[PDB]
RNA sequence: UUGCCGUUGCUAUGGC
RNA sequence: GGCCCAUUCGGGUCUUGUAAUUGGAAUGAGUACAAUGUAAAUACCUUAACGAGGAACAAUUGGAGGGCAAGUCUGGUGCCAG
């Protein structure tokens, strides 16, 4: 009754967690209690999950919100305060949530695709993401598909990544979810198969979606640290 | 288990009389199981006989077999070849079960000796206490066939019989 | 071609089993393991360690100041010794004696301390296996064991029992018998900077025991001839090796798994290998052990090999064929009986009956870089591992121990770079387990220490 | 049922020795006699066609 | 004589914890003895008698071994925080009884 | 022993259905509980007393 | 420097 | 004296029998301390104490053949046949 995403091991239930609802969709995220209790191993049953929640260590996105089925997305920053744990969660290239380790300096700080810009109401440029933070003013030549940087302390965009041929991709949807590479072509259709492709260890070609795709840095120089191997 | 085609020709009855008396079974049903599956071994080595030389099968299965038959210890080391699996028999099976083996060994003195000191829990192959005479030691486990250290024919604290003589005669 | 497709299948095989470098590598569930990796505890017991003392050239060889104290027990049979973090050594022998030495003053021979003497005294009043709990040796104390704190010295031998002495004092605090006919101990090692013993006993069986807790732990079963030797390091792995069964196996003890290594060289293609263009030959009977690291061990033959084995390959690594030499042939006036050298040459065969000598010691110091081998062609030998970890090589000889060595250890003394060992070696005119052993040539009954330099 | 096979194959081999000359293990001491007799009149072997 | 072996051992900061598996090992004895065996642990690991649990108990065919699964706590207090209601009847002070109806 | 009270209830059933036909109806109830029997086990008692279907005898 | 015994050193060896 | 073959006469073979006495060992079904397990309880696992001579702590089912009475019945060319 599971997802592939989950990385959830076949001999632990009969009832799966349903996330509540949040920032994400439900099919794109995990809960706290899929994170903290059998993924990375803080607790062994769902009651010690909650009672850790009620003692409130996790700090998502900068805030605490105690919540067992709370459906952390794409790369929202846990925070957890014993052992300064700040887990910085992505994709893998196998469709599982990779939760890599980061630091408080990488942590003070998320990123996220704008998805609309509107003249919503009284004269008001607007900005939207994947977790849905409404922030006021970016600069007009925001496009969709770019990348804003949010502030973590306040909420405001501090750093601002356009999207363009020659930039460093990441890519979740679809038959790509997970890979990183983002140059060997570009090709923009007109309602679908149009993204950057992505190249392999010999370079090999890769066909997605717009929506499904979203930039995380340069050639080179993603401020976001990732994990190896 | 399956029961044979003419189950009361006086060969077989004979045979029967010949392998329960000559190791010791209960019935016939010791006889007709264990021969129910070297049944199946030789009938799937004949296959693998009635294919060729180079063929995947053969070479794998064959290899397989007989390497699985000689770590369960009825064939040696040396015949490496696919038709002494042919040639094999029902008592080179009951030979390599532990009643037998524990009155070869000697720590019984007949097959029925043995029979009852594994129903008695005296004996232990490696670590556990074996309790069942039909047991199919293998060609490891064929040396550490030994007196349990829980049992009196072991070193351990005599029985009720010789304690209670042993404080009837104190008294 | 038969094996050919075989071989071919195989990797078919394989490549399908892969199908059923990149610049982002990284998986989930290893790097959360990892994560529970950063999240334990002790990083103490479980070191991997390899072999960080390379040294083996570096230290001198060839002017050690050797002296063979001789003593007055017939047949020492064992050598325990022991370094806190004054040094105690002990020995014992077919006489049922323990003796303890002090051994810290280097530059000199060590100093008798205390004997501990069992004997007829101490046969049991039962006869029964489980009330053998006396106090005392009544027959072939074969080894001893220092503890690696010091408090114990824990011997025993073919009584079946385990007497754990006090240090301070030779005193038996402790007895602790096998409980079976045949339980004679033959090896003992604790494991490295612990209190946990592991006996070695002939009924194919590896027994283990906390000492300061006066319990045992595990027994552990699997070999098919008797336990000859045993070797341990700080990791609870163990190394044993049994006589005749020509394997050697290493016990994942809390596991109470093994692998097991089996030995395999054979004349007919050694001979072979030769003929492409020869005094060598099959295998008689695997003897003693010392595990170098936790990667790699070292087993001494009965037909004089020193095979060096990894632990990841079941074959071993290296071999060295001829040891110690090959024995003298007995005399023609001690042949045959007849009146001519002809014939009583002829009752040679040439070279057919020429045995050569069994290491009967090794010791692997833990974790360095050479080894030290010892039976009785009078001379030890040392020999060095190759830094890459694939052979080893005759450094130098010590010749000044005539007679059997029936243990070897060494004693340590100086800094990291600069360094000075005392080896040890109980020497007897006998085997340590049997007799077996005629031409007695200048044999005596000593301690052959060595000091070695720099 | 054990005890019954028991019992009935020692019969079967002690009516062995009647119909056959059972091996008995060779040469126990010195060699006593046939110590049941010996017949020069009769032939026990099997003759050819 | 009971021996007692603790392997893996982490530290859980946030139920202020410390988890391991523990093999018990009693040679010619029944069983494991829980209470001798929270002792034991207690006495090998620091005091906090109150705070040193123990509950998967597993002895393996023939005996001698059982693996069980330790975790012991510091703050006595906060062990009766963390630990469940159940283990608390079983081990150490709580007692509260259901309401029987229906 | 639960053991018992089911060996000791399979003997009894057997003997009873050699004495009576074989599929008779051997019953069994529990402890006395307050004075009388449980009103479960009475209930599917009289259950059993309900439909029995009874055949003409001759005398 | 030892179970005796010999050379011993004023410490090393060799016969049981 | 037992056993085996054979239509017959007979032949072949050999330590074989006995409600004969007797001896100390073994333990398992059962009875049961527990502890473990588990929300709790059952069960599995581990396990001290007791537990065999008709070891009565009393397994069946089916077949082949006799032999006996101051006995009974039938036939009829005594004492027989059935």
């Amino acid at each position: 009754a599971a997802p592939h995403h989950w990385l959830l091991d076949k001999l632990s239930g009969c009832y799966a967690p349903r996330p509540s609802a949040g920032p994400h969709k439900l099919r794109e995220s995990l809960p706290l209690i899929v994170f903290l209790r059998n993924r990375l191993k803080y607790a062994l049953n769902g009651r010690e999950v909650k009672a850790i929640l009620m003692q409130r260590h996790v700090k998502v996105d900068g805030k605490v919100r105690t919540d067992t089925t709370y459906p952390a997305g794409f790369m929202d920053v846990i925070t957890l305060d014993a052992t300064n744990e700040n887990f910085r969660l992505v994709y893998d290239v196998k469709g599982r949530f990779a939760v890599h380790r980061i630091t408080d300096e990488e942590a003070s700080y998320k990123l996220g695709k704008v998805k609309k810009v509107q003249l919503g109401k009284k004269g008001v440029p607007y900005v939207v993401t994947h977790d849905g933070r409404t922030i006021r003013y970016p600069d007009p030549n925001i496009k969709v598909n770019d990348t804003v940087k949010i502030d973590l302390a306040s909420g405001k965009i501090t750093d601002f990544i356009k999207f363009d041929a020659g930039k460093l991709v990441y890519v979740t949807g679809g038959r790509n979810l997970g890979r990183i590479g983002t140059i060997v072509h570009k090709e923009r259709h007109d309602g679908g198969f149009d993204l950057v492709h992505i190249k392999d260890s010999l370079d090999n070609t890769f066909v997605t979606r717009l929506n499904n795709v979203f930039v995380i840095g340069e050639q080179g120089k993603p401020y976001i640290s990732l994990p190896k191997g | 288990y399956s029961t044979p085609k003419r189950p009361y020709e006086s060969s077989r009855l004979d045979a029967e009389l010949k392998l329960a008396g000559e190791f010791g079974l209960k019935n016939k049903k010791e006889i007709y199981r264990i021969s129910f599956q070297l049944s199946k071994i030789r009938r799937a080595a004949r296959d693998l006989l009635t294919r060729d030389e180079k063929d995947p099968k053969r070479l794998f299965e064959g290899n397989a077999l007989i390497r699985r038959l000689v770590r369960v210890g009825v064939l040696s080391e040396d015949k490496k070849k696919l038709d002494y699996v042919l040639a094999l028999k029902v008592e080179d099976f009951l030979e390599r079960r532990l009643q037998t083996q524990v009155y070869k060994l000697g720590l019984a003195k007949s097959v029925h000796h043995a029979r009852v000191l594994i129903t008695q829990r005296h004996i232990a192959v490696g670590k556990q206490i074996v309790n069942i005479p039909s047991f199919m030691v293998r060609l490891d486990s064929e040396k550490h066939i030994d007196f349990a250290p829980t049992s009196p024919f072991g070193g351990a604290r005599p029985g009720r019989v010789a304690r209670r003589n042993a404080a009837r005669k104190a008294e | 071609n038969p094996a050919d497709k075989r071989r071919r299948l195989a990797k078919q095989y394989l490549e399908n089993l892969k199908s059923e470098d990149e610049y982002n590598n990284f998986d989930a569930g290893d790097l959360d393991k990892d994560i529970i990796a950063s999240r334990l505890k002790e990083d103490v017991a479980e070191q991997q360690g390899r072999v960080f003392r390379y040294f083996g050239d570096k230290l001198l060889i060839s002017e050690a100041k050797q002296s063979f104290t001789r003593v007055g027990e017939n047949n020492l049979t064992c050598i325990s010794c022991f370094q806190p973090v004054r040094l105690f050594a002990y020995t014992v022998s077919k006489d049922l004696q323990l003796t303890k030495y002090d051994i810290t003053d280097f530059s000199k021979r060590p100093k008798k301390l205390k004997y501990a003497k069992g004997g007829a005294k101490y046969i049991p009043t039962s006869k029964h296996e489980y009330e053998n709990t006396t106090e005392g040796h009544y027959d072939e104390i074969l080894t001893v064991a220092a503890s690696p704190d010091g408090k114990y010295v824990v011997t025993g031998g073919r009584d079946r029992k385990l007497i754990v002495w006090s240090t301070e004092s030779l005193s038996p605090v402790k007895v602790i018998p096998t409980k079976d006919r045949r339980g004679e101990v033959l090896s003992l090692a604790f494991r490295k900077n612990s209190d946990q013993l592991y006996a070695s006993c002939a009924d194919f069986k590896i027994r283990t025991y906390s000492i300061n807790q006066f319990s045992q732990l595990e027994i552990l079963y699997g070999h098919h001839d008797i336990v000859e030797d045993i070797s341990a390091l700080a990791m609870e792995r163990c190394v044993t090796v049994g006589a005749r069964d020509r394997t050697a196996m290493l016990w994942k003890i809390p596991d109470e798994t093994r692998l097991t290594f089996r030995g395999g060289d054979e004349p007919q293609k050694l001979l072979r290998r030769w003929m492409k263009e020869p005094l060598f030959f099959c295998e008689g009977s695997i003897d003693v052990v010392s595990m170098v690291d936790d990667f790699h061990f070292i087993t001494g033959s009965d037909n004089g090999n020193i095979c060096l084995w990894s632990l990841a390959k079941k074959k071993p690594i290296f071999t060295e064929r001829i040891a110690h030499g090959i024995l003298p042939e007995p005399s023609f006036n001690d042949i045959s009986g007849e009146t001519d050298e002809e014939l009583r040459k002829r009752q040679l065969q040439g070279k057919k009956l020429l045995q050569p000598f069994w290491i009967t010691s090794l010791y692997a110091i833990p974790y360095s870089n050479v080894f030290i081998s010892g039976s009785w062609s009078g001379s030890l030998k040392v020999w060095k591992i190759s830094d890459n970890l694939r052979s080893f090589e005759l450094l130098g000889e010590l010749s000044g121990a005539k007679g059997v060595v029936t243990k070897i250890q060494v004693v340590e003394s100086g800094k990291h770079g600069k360094e000075k060992f005392r080896i040890l070696a109980s020497i007897a005119k006998e085997h340590r387990l049997g007799r077996w052993i005629a031409n007695v040539s200048g044999a005596r009954n000593g301690i052959y220490s060595a000091v070695i330099d720099q | 049922s054990r005890v019954k096979k028991r019992k009935k194959y020692q019969k079967a081999q002690k009516k062995l020795k009647s119909v056959r000359a059972v091996y008995s293990g060779g040469q126990s001491g010195v060699y006593e006699g046939e110590k049941t007799g010996i017949k020069k009149g009769l032939t026990r072997s099997v003759k050819f066609k | 004589a009971v021996t007692i072996r603790t392997r893996k051992v982490i530290s859980n900061p946030l139920l202020a914890r410390k988890q391991f598996v523990v093999d018990v090992l009693h040679p010619n004895r029944a069983n494991v003895s829980k209470d001798e065996l929270r002792e034991k642990l207690a006495e090998v690991y620091k005091a906090e008698k109150d705070a040193v649990s123990v509950f998967g108990f597993r002895t393996q065919f023939g005996g001698g071994k059982s693996v069980g699964f330790g975790l012991v706590y510091n703050s006595v207090a906060e062990a009766k925080k963390f630990e469940p209601t159940y283990r608390l009847v079983r081990y150490g002070l709580a007692e509260k009884v259901e309401k029987a109806s229906r | 022993s639960q053991s018992t009270l089911r060996a000791s209830k399979k003997r009894l059933k057997h003997r009873f259905w050699t004495e009576v036909y074989q599929g008779a109806k051997l019953f069994y109830l529990s402890g006395v509980i307050n004075g009388r029997y449980p009103d479960r086990e009475i209930l599917n008692l009289s259950r059993f007393i309900s439909v029995m279907k009874f055949r003409p005898l001759k005398w």
